């Protein structure tokens, strides 16, 4: 799994054991970034990201790793932020073209598939490199309910009840399995998303961090919105008090 | 991407084009192909490499191509690359006739193709055409002519020349027997059989192993004629009597 | 022109006249207007004569390319789609009024295709300058699922009606009978019109023309 | 082996830094900015007495008010000089005024990093220009000297030297130059420094001198008026 | 020869000294990277598809995890290999199938769809700019003329009709199972054909499945529409296996 | 070692060396300090002399009436990005007749700078920028990198020995928002001062100031205009 | 479509592809030209023509316009392209400006063409040096040279090709007003320079003269052999 | 995001060889054996079709393909590569017919196809075809047999064999083939040439054979192949 001349220098080159290492190294880039979490509840989807404070000279809400793709779709990114931002634009544009062509809001399953196909296109050629980021897409409606999809550098999309991507993604998933989610309201999910972030965050490794939350569901009438200052602070109190 | 580029159109540290010189080595493997200029005409003599019992023989020739009403050429090197060039030669000849309403002069046809071969050596990143050509023809400007072409795009007019296998050994043999301004078609044909006999590693030389075409001026029009087996056998038997003339 | 097509019990019978015109003069007294598309599909043509020939050839070429790849007998709908979409692309500048007929694994099919690219799927169709005259026969005498010889008679009478009542059409009647079992291309099916026998003797006797220059070139 | 747009671990571009090294091979050129005007000097470096010295032009005019002196690979500058000449005429055609010395320097500097392999035009550059430039002229701000290098960086200089012996010439300029010196002092100073660093003995046909001043337009010195200051050693 | 290398014959799609294409050979090994096996069996009445449905953690929505794909109303398929590559080949298949109907006015044959994808896959075999797709497509459907059809195309560009086939990790062991069962001819009704497909996947993995561990796709003569079997229908066949 | 030639080549560690090397070019150029208050945004830039017989490099450039930048790295890349920023601002005013929001301009820079970092044979922009702008949301300070990542910061400094400025800006951070214009620039210079060896500090030759705010459009101070700001100086207490 | 950088800078600041092209002209046939005061004459040595070769087709001296001609050294195939491009430009200058091409202008075109081939994607430099000769509509004779890099200079006399160094230093000694007095003596200077490299010419010397009155005159092996004897009784005049 | 390499992948070696073509020749040599024989009455093309698993449906994919009503094809080497040339040959045949309204002569088709094969030895970023073609056809009241190999060179044969045991095939042919054998006898000796290199015992579903005479080109039906197998 570490052979010499070539094999891993190009995305257009298979290794003897049939692997595209350039895609796997782009996944290594997302594994080195901080954790992003998303839970699908009975009436919506909630996102959480441990935004790492690199310098105390940055403002609050700087380097948003939470995005609005469409008025009903949210995006939580992990990995190389520059590539994540450009993938948000593709996501936005595909969501924009759908409305202009057909009239209604793009279905999340269809939106995920179209963006995932775009990610995949960047894994076949020597002329381009794979995106070094994983991202999640959350939506809610009266007809379809809560839906959550995740897309990795390879171009694979899957539906999730709960999903984590980043530094301690496997450590976070063991904490998500403790939650019922299916019979939980999103009012109490924000509460839970907060603490899992505080648990997984390594205090001695990474010094300073800020918690970012967003949600889309019944409570927000189908729109993807930022979790208000009042609600975020109540959840962060639950995170620090359950630290005992 | 730049790792897989073998840089075909690049100079060497010594100031020479590797892909051209390496292509020239490919010509030296191909069949022997010679040309001789005479006073009353001009001919080509080529070694046949398609010499199997099971071959059909459908075309009039293997190595000789008619290009024009007044012109013909022969080939040494990669046979497929030659098919590209000979087809292009016919187009150039027709372009000229369409515009000027007279046959293309020999030198003008040779330069036009050489411009193309030169191009493939300077830009594009593609491999050069692995072909050397010999051209025979007549025009109203210089009369009977013989031209040679390189993979580099280099050309030259010759009174007598040879290209292909044992090119060096053949050209020194022509350098001995050839008489400037004194060669007739009969004497040039006799020379052609002699040179091919020595350069042929199977020194029996049947008519099915060789190929000879003649270009003559006949009553106002040019006549290009490929000699058939009975004509060629008769030419070889004439040469074979000269081996029996040494017994004096 | 007059061209017609009909669907009978076993398959399709196509018909055409043999007159081509240049202005108001007869250019060809014996013209082929029933065109080969595939071994099982044939197509009658009206309008611009050259447009009829080349369009019908291109599609015949495309279908042969299609049948070789599939390894199976081509369908009339495929011929229809190829003709319809092409003619539409040219906005009717290719003047090709067509009657398309053939027998598939689906059965017998008949189409009329207009220069603008509109198609009609019908039991009987007429195209050309003598199409209304031919239609009057079809509306008067047509019955569903006719016998082979009855349909041959109907179409030939329709083309005749065009021939004798339209100045743009004349000469011979051509038929093409296509079934699941048999293909019959009857070129001269009927010769209704004939040139009158010459009465005067207008033989230009040898040496009746004065010559100024003569050159004789020998050949091989 | 790498591409042309590759960064070194230090942060600079390989081809660009190598282009700076190409200037070190070229002949030395001096420029001095003065209250009374701007003078430009260059050594020709004639390799053969059979070569016509006047055909070696290393100082050319861009407009009446702007002159330019190059060093390194002369053939590369010819396109840069023409693009400069076109820009000043295009500016005149559109705005009915002469272009400023800084603007012309800036226009040329834009072309500096216009090289590459992939994603390039049918007629695109493959490598940086192996030439340094000294733009000298007079506009509204007065007499001005500008320096340019392959990296695209352009800066105003009081006095600058570029070429093979540019290191020793610059320190010689720092020793002599001050703000109040005259143009006659500037020409005299530039030639002395030029004869020091030259392998061949400084001669009338051996060098080139040009001055741009508020008084009158760009003027290249002839054999006679060169000799006028050659006789001051 | 055999094991020999000269130049970049292992990095790009150019000939080795033996006349092999290592980059294509590696793509077959890339099929095994999915860790799954597919089995396709053709009957006299139907065509059957079966695949492993691996849901390790309950956090994944099992409904989204599939390798069965609808291309046409009459044509379905199973994808084996790299999942991102597979979906790409499916969208292309759907495009080729739709455009076929538009141009020719009739539904694309399974025969012709497989040929089309194989031809596209061939381009990656010849062009050095891109790697071949590390996946394998098996198409089912009922042809109007020749009935039940099973077809399979490679990363190499090879395609062929089959009585039964497999793809994936346990490809070579499954084909041995199908060979024994085709040797002893039965009446290939919907009942046995589906069961054979499941038993082949069951014995070759030695697992004995729950209705959630496998996914089944079928096309019947009386019902030519491509169907994905629900857990209820899968369990019905699984309880019928318990003999 | 073999993974540091192209932006398309991923390192086995999950890094792109070509982007990291381009980021070094930023640390090569001289330091610049960006800071904002509640009404004003200020850019204080130190200039480099290639030889003090030549002028000090231009470090602050205009973009629009409400937006200005200070560059660190390759000059030709800086001017290229500057022209892009100017164009987008010009288009905004041409179409909507209103100034382009600073955050939206920076988002466009993020788009443009991302493209080459993913294409073969291309290179990242070898320049980092500090952007000072004023709009409906008040004064702004933005940081850009060779990697298309950008930051919305309270204060920032990038360049050679800009580490010392970062320490100063962090300690006097709580004072910034309530601070007046006169002292807000002083804080900028006192940050830029730390990025210098203890021999000599700020003068009229090497300091450039760019100020934008509610009061005034973006204005560059350089020589005689910079000397009122230096007056009221407090010597180095190292 | 093929956008690969062929000519690039070296660690020491060199352009190897250009220098290698300058090695190709070094291996080429010796070409020399001298500028008189009434006629300009150029000639080429290092021939070694096989005799069995048509000497008319391998001429290295070519006319460009009614008043401009050139000789070259190096890759003969490369030169033919350049010559054709230069000839087109001579007529294009007459379609745009009407005025005939000047000797300096046509040299500047050839130089810029060769320079463009050292700074373009997918292209390789020309492996030739050219000696451009002509007369201005002014009266003054002209002699220029180019090289693979694209630099051009005016010369009183110059030699490029095989053993250019040897002929260059022979010309430096022999170039005086006495050597360029009349027509015959300027021609003698070329031939005497060629005899420094060639193994006794006459048959191995191709040379052509140009006057401001008439077009190009290529001298035949009969007129060249006359100068072989005229300088021989100058050489054998020591006693 | 895509473009394409513009440089050749086939280049000249120092010894003067186009290495990629000779390696592509290795691919055809390792392919399944196929034979062609001109009967001076018709043309026969026969190929080995070893199916290896019984699960494979024989009739699904064909090795002997028709270009048009009078021209037929076989190959030795790579199946996928052959199929591209098949489509290209069919399309070329239609181009000719559209212009001349006359069935394309075999020689002309072979020349056009070989030109395509030549392109893939010089064009940017491509490898040569790993296929040698057997092209047969009837036109001008005369039978034709041609071979087109990876280099782009064509040869006219009276009889030849390619693929595995091509050496043993040809030496068997010149020993058994005479320029007088009628089509019926030509089919026999075509099957016999394959029998010389078969190892596995022949059935009618084990070999594919096509004939070409004045009636046109067609693939022999399994029943016809079975009746001929009664040797
Ligand atoms: C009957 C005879 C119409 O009177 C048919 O429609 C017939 C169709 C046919 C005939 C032979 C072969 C295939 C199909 N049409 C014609 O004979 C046609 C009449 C016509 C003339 C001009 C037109 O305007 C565009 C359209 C129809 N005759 C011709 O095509 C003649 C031979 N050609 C010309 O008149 C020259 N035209 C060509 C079209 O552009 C204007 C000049």
């Amino acid at each position: 799994s570490s052979i010499g001349t070539g094999y891993d220098l190009s995305a257009s080159t298979f290794s003897p054991d049939g692997r595209v290492f350039q895609v796997e190294y782009a996944m290594k880039a997302v594994e080195n970034s901080s954790t992003a979490i998303g839970i699908r509840c009975k009436d919506g989807v909630v996102f959480g990201v441990e935004k790492l404070v690199l310098s105390k000279l940055y403002e609050e809400g700087s380097n948003k790793r939470l995005f609005n793709v469409d008025r009903h779709v949210g995006m939580a990114v992990a990995g190389l932020l520059a590539d994540a931002r450009s993938l948000a634009d593709i996501a936005r544009e595909e969501a924009s073209n759908f409305r202009s062509n057909f009239g209604y809001n793009i279905p999340l399953k269809h939106l995920a598939d179209r963006v995932a196909m775009y990610v995949h296109a960047y894994t076949l050629y020597s002329a381009v490199r794979p995106f070094g980021c994983s991202f999640m897409l959350g939506s809610y409606s009266a007809n379809d309910g809560a839906q959550l999809y995740m897309i990795d550098p390879s171009g694979v999309s899957y539906g999730y009840w709960g999903c984590a991507i980043g530094k301690a993604r496997q450590a976070a998933k063991t904490e998500i399995e403790k939650l019922q989610m299916k019979e939980m309201t999103c009012r109490d999910v924000v509460k839970e998303v907060a603490k899992i972030i505080y648990i997984v965050h390594d205090e001695v490794k990474d010094k300073a961090f800020e918690l970012e939350l967003s949600w889309v569901g019944e409570l927000t009438k189908g729109r993807h919105e930022i979790v208000p200052k009042d609600i975020r602070e109540e959840a962060e109190k639950y995170a620090k008090e359950s630290l005992k | 991407s730049r790792r897989y580029d073998s840089r075909t159109t690049i100079f060497s540290p010594e100031g020479r084009l590797y892909q051209v010189e390496y292509a020239m080595e490919a010509i030296g493997h191909a069949g022997t192909c010679l040309g001789i200029l005479a006073n009353d005409g001009v001919l080509l003599a080529a070694e046949r490499r398609n010499i199997h019992k099971l071959l059909d023989e459908v075309f009039f020739s293997e190595k000789i191509y008619k290009l024009n009403e007044d012109m013909a050429c022969s080939v040494a090197g990669i046979t497929s690359d030659a098919n590209v060039l000979t087809n292009e030669l016919r187009l150039i000849a027709q372009r000229y006739l369409l515009q000027y309403q007279e046959p293309i002069p020999c030198e003008q046809l040779v330069t036009a193709l050489c411009d193309i071969k030169q191009a493939y050596t300077q830009f594009g990143g593609k491999r050069p055409f692995g072909v050397s050509l010999l051209y025979i023809g007549w025009d109203k400007h210089y009369g009977f002519q013989l031209y040679q072409s390189d993979p580099s795009g280099n050309y030259g007019g010759w009174k007598a020349t040879c290209i292909g296998n044992n090119s060096a050994a053949a050209v020194s043999m022509l350098k001995q027997d050839y008489k400037e301004g004194e060669m007739t078609l009969k004497s040039a044909l006799a020379l052609a059989v002699k040179v091919l006999n020595k350069t042929m590693d199977v020194s029996k030389l049947s008519a099915e192993k060789v190929e000879i075409a003649t270009l003559t001026r006949e009553s106002g029009k040019t006549v290009i004629r490929v000699l058939k087996q009975k004509e060629v056998e008769q030419l070889i038997k004439k040469h074979e009597e000269e081996e029996a003339k040494a017994e004096r | 022109t007059t061209i017609a097509g009909v669907v009978y019990k076993d398959g399709i019978v196509l018909g055409a006249d043999t007159r081509a015109t240049e202005g108001m003069v007869v250019a060809d007294k014996n013209c082929s207007k029933i065109h080969f598309i595939s071994p099982n599909i044939y197509c009658c043509g009206a309008g611009t004569a050259a447009d009829t020939d080349m369009t019908t050839q291109l599609i015949s070429s495309n279908l042969e390319l299609h049948s070789l790849t599939t390894g199976r007998l081509p369908r009339v709908v495929t011929a229809n789609r190829m003709l319809k979409q092409m003619l539409f692309r040219y906005q009717g500048y290719i003047g090709a009024a067509l009657v398309l007929g053939g027998v598939d694994v689906t059965g017998p099919h008949l189409y009329s295709i207009y220069p603008h690219g509109s198609t009609d799927k019908l039991p009987y169709v007429t195209m050309g300058s003598g199409s209304l005259a031919a239609m009057a026969v079809f509306e008067d005498k047509f019955r569903p699922d006719m016998e082979e010889e009855e349909a041959k008679k109907l179409v030939s009478e329709a083309i005749a009606a065009g021939i004798f009542n339209d100045l743009g059409s004349g000469s011979n009647i051509d038929l093409c009978v296509i079934s699941k079992s048999k293909l019959d291309f009857l070129r001269p099916f009927s010769v209704p019109n004939k040139k009158g026998t010459r009465l005067g003797r207008y033989r230009c006797e040898k040496g009746t023309t004065a010559v100024l220059t003569e050159k004789v070139t020998p050949l091989e | 082996d790498r591409g042309v747009n590759t960064f070194s671990p230090e942060g600079r571009l390989f081809q660009v830094e190598y282009a700076i090294e190409a200037i070190k091979l070229g002949s030395t050129a001096i420029g001095i900015q003065t209250s009374e005007g701007v003078c430009l000097a260059v050594e020709k470096r004639i390799t053969s007495p059979l070569m016509e010295p006047s055909s070696i032009e290393k100082i050319v005019e861009i407009d009446a008010h702007i002159g330019c002196a190059m060093s390194g690979l002369i053939a590369d500058a010819k396109t840069l000089i023409d693009k400069a000449r076109v820009e000043t005429q295009n500016h005149w055609f559109t705005y009915n005024e002469t272009m400023t010395v800084e603007s012309v320097t800036q226009a040329v500097s834009n072309l500096a990093l216009q090289f590459g392999e992939e994603d390039a035009d049918p007629g695109a550059m493959s490598r940086p220009f192996g030439v340094a430039l000294l733009f000298g002229g007079v506009d509204e701000k007065g007499p001005q000297l500008f320096h340019m290098d392959p990296s695209g960086t352009f800066v105003q200089c009081d006095a600058r030297a570029i070429g093979s012996a540019s290191e020793g010439a610059q320190s010689s300029l720092q020793e002599v130059y001050h703000k109040s010196m005259t143009l006659k002092e500037a020409i005299k100073s530039s030639l002395i420094i030029l004869k020091q660093v030259m392998e061949e003995k400084l001669n009338a046909t051996n060098i080139e001198l040009a001055t741009v001043q508020p008084g009158q337009n760009f003027h290249m010195f002839t054999k006679e008026e060169l000799e006028e200051v050659i006789k001051d050693i | 020869s055999r094991g020999s290398s000269a130049g970049f014959d292992r990095h790009i799609t150019i000939f080795s000294p033996e006349g092999r294409l290592y980059q294509v050979e590696y793509a077959f090994k890339a099929i095994n990277q999915g860790g799954l096996t597919s089995v396709a069996v053709r009957g006299k009445d139907c065509a059957v598809i079966v695949t492993q449905k691996k849901v390790p953690d309950k956090l994944l929505d099992s409904s989204t995890v599939t390798h069965l794909f609808k291309i046409t109303e009459s044509i379905g398929c199973v994808m084996t290999g790299m999942t991102a590559d597979s979906r790409s080949q499916v969208q292309r298949a759907r495009y080729e199938a739709a455009n076929w109907k538009y141009k020719y006015g009739y539904e694309i044959p399974v025969d012709m769809l497989c040929k089309r994808i194989a031809d596209i896959s061939q381009v990656y075999t010849q062009n050095a700019e891109m790697r071949p797709l590390g996946c394998c497509m098996i198409l089912i459907g009922i042809d109007e003329e020749q009935g039940p059809q099973v077809y399979k195309c490679d990363p190499a560009g090879y395609y062929c009709g089959f009585k039964a086939t497999a793809a994936g990790v346990k490809q070579t062991e499954s084909t041995s199972f199908l060979e024994k069962k085709v040797k002893k001819k039965f009446d290939w009704t919907f009942e046995q054909t589906v069961e054979t497909a499941i038993t082949c996947l069951s014995t070759v993995l030695s697992i004995d499945f729950k209705p959630s561990e496998i996914e089944v796709g079928v096309v019947t003569v009386e019902n030519p529409k491509f169907r994905i079997l629900t857990e209820a229908e899968i369990d019905a066949h699984l309880v019928a296996l318990a003999e | 070692n073999q993974y540091d030639n192209d932006v398309t080549v991923w390192s086995p560690q999950g890094r792109i060396h070509q982007i990291e090397y381009a980021m070094e070019a930023v640390k090569q150029g001289s330091a610049t300090v960006g800071l904002k208050s509640k009404t004003h945004a200020v850019l204080v830039a130190l200039k480099r002399a290639q030889s003090e017989l030549a002028a000090h490099q231009k470090k602050i450039l205009h973009v629009d009436n409400h937006i200005g930048i200070s560059i660190a790295g390759l000059t030709a890349d800086a001017r290229l990005l500057c022209n892009f920023m100017r164009q987008e601002c010009l288009d905004s005013r041409f179409v909507f007749d209103r100034p382009l929001p600073v955050s939206r301009l920076v988002s466009l820079i993020g788009s443009k700078t991302q493209i080459p970092t993913q294409r073969y044979g291309r290179r990242p922009y070898g320049v980092g920028l500090l952007i000072a702008g004023y709009d409906d949301m008040g004064p702004h300070i933005f940081q850009t990198c060779p990697s298309a990542n950008y930051f919305d910061c309270r204060a920032m400094s990038i360049g050679a020995r800009s580490q010392s400025a970062r320490t100063y800006l962090e300690r006097h951070m709580s004072e910034f928002m309530e601070c007046n214009l006169d002292e807000l620039v002083k804080h900028g210079l006192r940050a830029l001062r730390e990025t210098l060896p203890a021999e000599q500090d700020l003068t009229t030759k090497n300091v450039s100031i760019g100020i934008v705010g509610k009061d005034l459009e973006f204005t560059i101070y350089d020589d005689d205009d910079v000397s009122p700001f230096l007056d009221g100086l407090e010597e180095r207490p190292q | 479509s093929y956008d690969r950088a062929i000519t690039v800078f070296s660690p020491d600041g060199h352009l190897f592809q250009v220098e290698y092209a300058q090695e190709a002209v070094k291996k080429g046939s010796t070409a020399v030209g001298v500028r008189g005061k009434d006629i300009v004459v150029l000639g080429v040595a290092k021939k070694s023509v096989a005799k069995l070769q048509d000497e008319r087709t391998v001429r290295k001296i070519c006319a460009l316009d009614d008043n401009v001609c050139m000789a070259f050294a190096g890759l003969t195939a490369d030169a033919r392209i350049v010559i054709n491009r230069a000839r087109v430009e001579c007529q294009s200058h007459r379609l745009t400006v009407e005025d005939p091409v000047t000797v300096e202008y046509i040299t500047r075109y050839i130089a810029s063409l060769k320079q463009r081939y050292t700074q373009s994607n997918g292209r390789r430099p020309f492996g030739i040096s050219a000696l451009i000769v002509g007369f201005d509509f002014d009266g003054t004779p002209r002699l220029y040279q180019t090289d693979p890099s694209g630099t051009y200079h005016a010369w009183k006399a110059n030699a490029i090709g095989r053993g250019a160094k040897s002929v260059r230093e022979f010309l430096e000694k022999n170039y005086t007003d006495d050597a360029i007095e009349t027509d015959d003596l300027t021609i003698k200077l070329v031939i005497k320079a060629l005899l420094e490299v060639v193994q006794s010419g006459g048959k191995n010397i191709e040379l052509a003269v140009m006057r401001r009155d008439q077009p190009l005159k290529i001298l035949n092996p009969e007129e060249i052999e006359k100068y072989v004897a005229e300088i021989e009784k100058e050489k054998e005049e020591n006693e | 995001a895509k473009r394409g390499y513009s440089f050749s992948l086939t280049t000249f070696s120092p010894s003067g060889k186009l290495v990629q073509i000779e390696y592509a020749l290795a691919a055809v040599a390792g392919g399944a054996p196929s034979v062609g024989i001109k009967a001076a009455n018709g043309v026969v093309l026969a190929t080995e079709k070893k199916q290896k698993s019984i699960l494979y449906d024989e009739r699904s994919v064909h090795k002997v393909e028709p270009i048009t009503k009078h021209i037929g094809l076989v190959y030795s080497g790579m199946g996928p590569d052959y199929r591209v040339l098949v489509h290209r040959a069919r399309k070329l045949a239609q181009q000719y017919y559209l212009v001349y309204q006359e069935p394309i002569p075999t020689a002309q088709l072979v020349q056009r196809v070989a030109s395509v094969m030549q392109e893939y030895t010089q064009s940017g970023g491509v490898r040569p075809f790993g296929v040698s073609l057997l092209i047969c056809g009837w036109n001008e009241g005369r039978p034709y047999l041609f071979q087109s190999d990876p280099s782009g060179a064509y040869f006219a044969w009276k009889a030849t064999a390619m693929g595995k045991n091509y050496v043993n095939g040809k030496t068997f042919l010149e020993k058994r083939y005479n320029e007088d054998l009628e089509l019926e006898d030509a089919i026999h000796t075509a099957i016999l040439t394959l029998k010389e290199s078969f190892e596995g015992q022949m059935t009618e579903d084990n070999i594919e054979v096509g004939i070409c005479n004045e009636a046109g080109f067609r693939r022999l039906t399994p029943t016809e192949v079975r009746d001929y197998l009664a040797a």
